């Protein structure tokens, strides 16, 4: 339900131009609700979203492009 | 994981789960005989997309702000 | 004219044979990795290495 409502408010938010400040909703812990993290002073640098979301999806680009393996025995 | 620690300190978990994710959708889709190069150039398309979206909507500027961004971003760190 | 040469000796039979069922196989064992929609494999040695 808190994502639900989460997504909701992101929803609410692309969809109408007139809300777009609730794109800083995010979640409250504390109290499990739907908070503004913006005023709430929770912040990330861009640098951590940007690169987590590029390195993430090399590495499952990477493994995913394996379809076969051979495990050849140790010579001992 | 080790790479994000050293090459930006910082969401080291966060990775890791995004990545384990990514992989298992993946994996739903290739079960379901969807190629996996198509697989790979849409998680390209969205990863590009996704990154320019962030730099165009989700930012904000620290000078706005001033030492209050800083204080904060320490807190939640 | 009748029956030709007997041909006793059927090693040389069983050796071609077994050479080209090898090549088959390796054959078959690298076809999935080939063209644009191929596919890579991962390899780990007896060091422990591994290789795609
Ligand atoms: N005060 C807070 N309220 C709500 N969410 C938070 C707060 N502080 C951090 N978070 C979120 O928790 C997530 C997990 O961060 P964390 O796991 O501590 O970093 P790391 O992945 O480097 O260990 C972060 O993505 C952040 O957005
Ligand atoms: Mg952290």
């Amino acid at each position: 339900d808190l994502v639900a409502k989460l997504r909701a408010f992101h929803n609410e938010a692309q969809v109408n131009p007139e809300r777009k400040n609730l794109k800083w909703i995010g979640l409250d812990l504390s109290n499990g609700k739907p908070r503004d993290n913006k005023q709430a002073g929770v912040f990330e640098p861009t640098i951590v979203k940007v690169k987590s979301l590029k390195f993430a999806t090399e590495a499952a680009i990477t493994i995913l492009r394996i379809d076969d393996l051979i495990k050849l025995h140790p010579e001992s | 994981a080790d790479l994000q620690d050293k090459e930006v300190g910082d969401g080291t978990t966060s990775v890791v789960i995004i990545a384990a994710e990514l992989l298992k959708n993946a994996d739903e889709l290739v079960k379901q005989k969807i190629h996996p190069t198509s697989v790979i150039s849409g998680y390209r398309l969205a990863c590009k997309e996704a990154v320019r979206y962030i730099n165009e909507n989700l930012i904000v500027n620290t000078d706005e702000l001033g030492r209050d961004c800083l204080i904060n971003a320490a807190k939640t760190s | 004219r009748g029956k030709g040469a007997y041909q006793d000796r059927d090693k040389p039979a069983q050796i071609r044979f077994s050479n080209i069922s090898a090549a088959k196989a390796v054959a078959d064992a690298i076809r999935t990795s080939l063209g644009p929609k191929g596919m890579d494999k991962m390899i780990q040695d007896g060091k422990g290495d591994v290789t795609i």
